[PDB]
């Protein structure tokens, strides 16, 4: 009875991509409904725009607008920033769109690593016009791109080929980690989730500690955990799209954060995605190898590590990789 | 059941625990919590085997609070009290390592007294071993009115730890229901 | 079983949890000798331990002057609420003779809630079968917010009483914060 099920645990830092993965499970393997998530997106929009403008002055150097008329909009936005039950009137959208057009405002969005900003910014702001319509129905991709932070443990049942899958979601942030233990015993396997893209950014929890390092350290915590000696960890090197983009952009260089990159040459076993740039391949694998160094150094073959290059916001790449995982689960566990 | 002259009682609770204990369907209605408690206790019990703590004799646990006493194995002079402290520092060593792996931040709050007790068995049914007397009450009240990450001792108990290389700051005064106001010390590190 | 130590704990619904404290334990401890106290205590709890087994209550522990058992263990009993109540009934009369005998005013403060518990043992060394849950936390607090020589019971411990005893407004929220903050309707038995 109890063995034909599988209890999977989703771990990783805050914003890594864990909630998006469970979402993809619903999109992939589960059965008015969404009208409530519209509000949620509206806030993503609000929180995103007001964050970009607030940042502008507190940057070094601070950023000026290319249209100083927009000041009054900037003024509008900041005046509504902390309003509790926001009415979302037609202005807000006109004003938000306006600012989002301002080349200066965008310039500040380029430096979005220098301050804490959600991942759905450029995406939703590019579609203000759609969201504002009173008859707005959010796409599947919209519900995926939305962001509500995880607070607590959340069981989610799905079934693939009559085989059963329990999935637990947890707070990736530090205050939240103290709940993880409540999933440790009986765990069929760990899915550790990593924002590959976040290599140029610091955690929310202290505005100083690098997100990917916090990721590396967190993994090392889990890999060498005392109650996880047996349990293997499938590694989702998430947000591969955002990584690729940053690498090609060539703005913030990797070796300027993780200087060992400077040495790294590309592996021999490398299987690059058809016509992916040698540079993106170089980058994505360095981050993989970073994680593997920790997994290599201990375990005794009592448990193993399975890397995967992934993009949670892409149901295409997720079906592929989650399937790569059932293979692994059904070999091992049996 | 026989009396004693100089027994050194210690209480070490983990007040941060009661908060952390939750009862959801996810955590088998709190079973996943009591699981972590067990680990902790067991980790503390693994200490008593250590050759240096062979005079330490665990009494019970009350909730998430560890009760232990030295000098029940009796008939230089108070080297046993110093062990008790030596032991309380060890619980913090173990509690600190649980934190590392449990992504938590449990502080231990200790109280160490000493003096006369009466040890023995109580209850007709399952006869279990315990210790009584005012020494124990105070020991307990040193814990409850304690401070996290600190050991609280009484005056004489302080004086002795002083004779053994321990430095002590005065905490102040405490109404111990029964004995009234008495002065207490934190053990410095 | 391999990575966590084996836990000797097991879920148990529909049980009732009594707690009983001695009122004026310090005044007694003041009067009589350091030793005679322990003998006046050991006598009473071995007297209690008889009553428990007759009333089908499995005694848990003595914690100084705090005594606590639970009905519904080891094997479930539908009298489980009546039993803890019945257990309390005796304790208030079992103290009565060993109160007059000492010439000092002591009584029992009783508190019974009902619900699920976990029960088992913690650690490796010096096992002592115990009970843990919010229902136990509540039980404990009922005794804490009890009335001298009276039995304090909860919403649920009436729902399992099947209306056989005559209760009265308890007012626990005004004698204990836990009860107030958690809006527990409490009662006293007549
Ligand atoms: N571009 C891109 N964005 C992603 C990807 N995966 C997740 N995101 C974005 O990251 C944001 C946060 O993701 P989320 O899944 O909520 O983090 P989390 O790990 O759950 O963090 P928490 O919920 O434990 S606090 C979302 O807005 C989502 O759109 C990805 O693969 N590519
Ligand atoms: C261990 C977890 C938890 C929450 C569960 C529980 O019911 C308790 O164990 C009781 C109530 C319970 O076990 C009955 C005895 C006693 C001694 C009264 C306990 C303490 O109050 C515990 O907390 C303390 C203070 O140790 C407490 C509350 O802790
Ligand atoms: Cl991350
Ligand atoms: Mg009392």
């Amino acid at each position: 009875v109890y063995r034909a099920t599988h209890r999977l645990l989703l771990l990783g830092a805050g914003e890594s991509g864990k909630s998006t993965i469970v979402k993809q499970m619903r999109i992939l393997h589960v059965n008015g409904e969404k009208a409530t998530k519209v509000q949620d997106i509206k806030n993503n929009l609000k929180e995103a725009i007001e964050t970009i403008v607030a940042a502008m002055s507190n940057l070094v150097p601070p950023v000026e607008l290319a249209n100083p008329e927009n000041q009054f909009r900037v003024d509008y936005i900041l005046s509504v920033m902390n309003v509790p039950d926001f009415d979302f009137p037609p202005e807000f959208y006109e004003h938000a769109k306006a600012l989002w057009e301002d080349e200066g405002v965008r310039a500040c969005y380029e430096r979005s690593n220098e301050y804490q900003l959600i991942d759905c910014a450029q995406y939703f702001l590019d579609k203000i016009d759609v969201i504002k319509q009173d008859d707005y129905v959010p796409s599947d991709q919209d519900l995926l791109r939305c962001r509500v932070l995880t607070s607590g443990i959340f069981e989610t049942k799905f079934q693939v080929d009559k085989v059963n899958f329990h999935m637990f979601d947890v707070g990736g942030q530090r205050d939240e980690r103290r709940k993880w233990i409540q999933c440790f015993n009986d765990v069929t396997a760990i899915i550790f989730v990593v924002a590959s893209s976040s290599y140029n950014m610091v955690i929310r929890e202290d505005n100083q500690t690098n997100r990917l390092q916090e990721a590396l350290n967190l993994f090392k915590s889990i890999w060498n955990n005392r109650w996880l000696r047996t349990i293997s960890v499938i590694l989702f090197l998430n947000k591969q799209d955002l990584l690729a983009e940053k690498v090609l952009a060539g703005k913030s260089k990797i070796e300027d954060y993780f200087p060992e990159f400077a040495r790294y040459t590309t592996p021999e076993d490398a299987t690059p995605e058809p016509g992916e740039d040698p540079r993106v391949t170089r980058a994505k694998y360095f981050i993989r190898d970073e994680f593997l160094r920790i997994s290599t150094a201990s375990g005794d073959g009592r448990h193993y590590c399975y890397p995967h290059f992934t993009c949670a916001v892409d149901t295409e790449n997720i079906r592929r990789v989650f399937n790569d995982c059932r293979d692994i689960i059904q070999r091992m566990h049996l | 059941h026989q009396s004693y002259d100089c027994v050194c009682v210690m209480f070490a609770s983990i007040p941060d625990f009661k908060e952390f204990y939750t009862e959801s369907d996810v955590n088998k209605e709190g079973l996943e919590c009591l699981r972590l408690l067990n680990e902790i206790i067991a980790d503390f019990d693994d200490l008593l085997s250590k050759p240096k703590f062979s005079g330490v004799e665990k009494i019970k646990t009350i909730g998430s609070t560890y009760m232990a006493a030295t000098g029940l194995s009796a008939i230089r002079q108070y080297m046993h009290i110093g062990t008790m402290v030596e032991f309380a520092y060890a619980l913090v060593g173990k509690l600190d390592a649980i934190n590392k792996h449990s992504f938590n931040d449990f502080k231990l709050r200790v109280g160490i007294n000493h003096g006369p007790v009466i040890a023995g068995v109580i209850g007709a049914q399952k006869p279990q071993y315990d210790i009584w007397g005012n020494t124990v009450n105070v020991a307990s009240r040193m814990d409850s009115t304690g401070v996290l990450d600190k050991i609280q001792v009484t005056e004489e108990t302080s004086l002795i730890l002083q004779t053994l290389g321990y430095t002590c700051t005065c905490r102040g005064i405490i109404n111990v229901k029964g004995k009234g106001d008495l002065k207490t010390y934190f053990v410095n590190t | 079983d391999m990575m966590f130590h084996k836990i000797y704990i097991q879920k148990h619904d529909n049980v009732s949890i009594l707690f009983a404290d001695i009122e004026g334990f310090t005044s007694l401890a003041s009067q009589c000798t350091a030793q005679e106290l322990v003998m006046t205590l050991n006598e009473l709890f071995a007297r209690f331990d008889k009553l428990a087994a007759e009333n089908h209550c499995l005694r848990i522990k003595i914690l100084g002057d705090c005594y606590y058992c639970v009905s519904g263990l080891p094997e479930a009993r539908a009298d489980h609420a009546h039993c803890c109540v019945e257990m309390g009934m005796d304790m208030i009369e079992a103290i009565s003779l060993v109160r007059e005998m000492t010439g000092v005013n002591v009584n029992m403060r009783v508190g019974i809630h009902s619900g699920r518990v976990h029960c088992g043992v913690l650690g490796l060394r010096k096992w002592q079968f115990d009970v843990w849950s919010n229902d136990v936390t509540l039980a404990n607090h009922m005794e804490a917010g009890g009335k001298a020589g009276r039995i304090h019971i909860t919403k649920a411990t009436l729902s399992y009483l099947n209306g056989d005893y005559e209760v009265e407004p308890g007012c626990g929220g005004e004698r204990n914060a836990y009860l107030k903050e958690h809006s527990i309707e409490t009662f006293l038995i007549l």
